């Protein structure tokens, strides 16, 4: 199976998708309920592209990456 | 700060690793059935009076990830090997866990707990002394949990952070 790795603040999450035209808003949605719970606003990084937010209307595919850093927006990875 | 110590959940699918590590974590129990493939938490408790940092990896229990067991078997410092109690297939599946785990460690003794799961149950169809039967063949201790009630948890998690500090 395909799937994305999610580094956070407080580990990792390995994050099954489908195929890569999945947004990257669904994979931030899966990766916040799992890690956080039900909900403070995130956003994704590219592991190689830091303090850059991807856009979370764009698909996996477009962003060229199978991992992410999972960031409070008012912080940090 | 703080002395860090890494363990790791291992079952077979839907016994309840995910909830057990979730109700440590985030003192919240999960109904839902999503399944693992994997995922790791970290949390700063304190324990015997000790301050330190819990690395917990939750493992697939599903087959079709059984490849990744060789990578963080070796490094695991000590494992809760769960099955559930209204489940005696997933304890039958115990001995193929803890016989890698054994293999990869070169057959030394490892900090182990097996964690008999969903005690809140009504349903049970493994026996209490079978269970207890089966940690004393392998050298370890067994402990009744609920992830729905929190029921041992603490004990479960806490007990291979015991093992590994005298280890
Ligand atoms: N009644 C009860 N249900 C539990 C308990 N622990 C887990 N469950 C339920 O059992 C189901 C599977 O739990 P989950 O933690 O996902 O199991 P898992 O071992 O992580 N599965 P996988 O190996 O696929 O990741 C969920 O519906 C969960 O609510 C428990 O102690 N009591
Ligand atoms: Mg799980």
């Amino acid at each position: 199976s395909l799937f994305v790795r999610i580094n956070a603040a407080h580990g990792f999450s390995l994050i099954q998708v489908d195929n890569t035209k999945v947004t990257m808003k669904e994979i931030l949605l899966k990766a916040v309920k799992r890690r956080k719970g039900s909900q403070p606003q995130y956003r994704l990084e590219k592991q190689s592209e830091p303090n850059v937010a991807v856009d979370l209307d764009s698909t996996l595919e477009s962003q060229s990456a199978w991992e992410f850093c999972l960031v409070r927006e008012n912080s940090s990875r | 700060g703080m002395t860090e110590y890494k363990l790791v959940v291992v079952g077979a699918g839907g016994v309840g690793k995910s909830a057990l590590t979730i109700q440590l974590i985030q003192n919240h129990f999960v109904d839902e059935y999503d399944p693992t493939i994997e995922d790791s938490y970290r949390k700063q408790v304190v324990i015997d009076g000790e301050t330190c940092l819990l690395d917990i990896l939750d493992t697939a229990g599903q087959e079709e990830y059984s490849a990744m067991r060789d990578q963080y078997m070796r490094t695991g410092e000590g494992f809760l090997c769960v099955f559930a109690i209204n489940n005696t297939k997933s304890f039958e599946d115990i001995h193929h866990y803890r016989e890698q785990i054994k293999r990869v460690k070169d057959s030394e003794d490892v900090p182990m707990v097996l964690v008999g799961n969903k005690c809140d149950l009504p349903s049970r169809t493994v026996d209490t002394k079978q269970a207890q039967d089966l940690a004393r063949s392998y050298g370890i201790p067994f402990i009744e949990t609920s992830a729905k009630t929190r029921q041992r948890v603490e004990d479960a998690f806490y007990t291979l952070v015991r093992e590994i500090r005298q280890y």
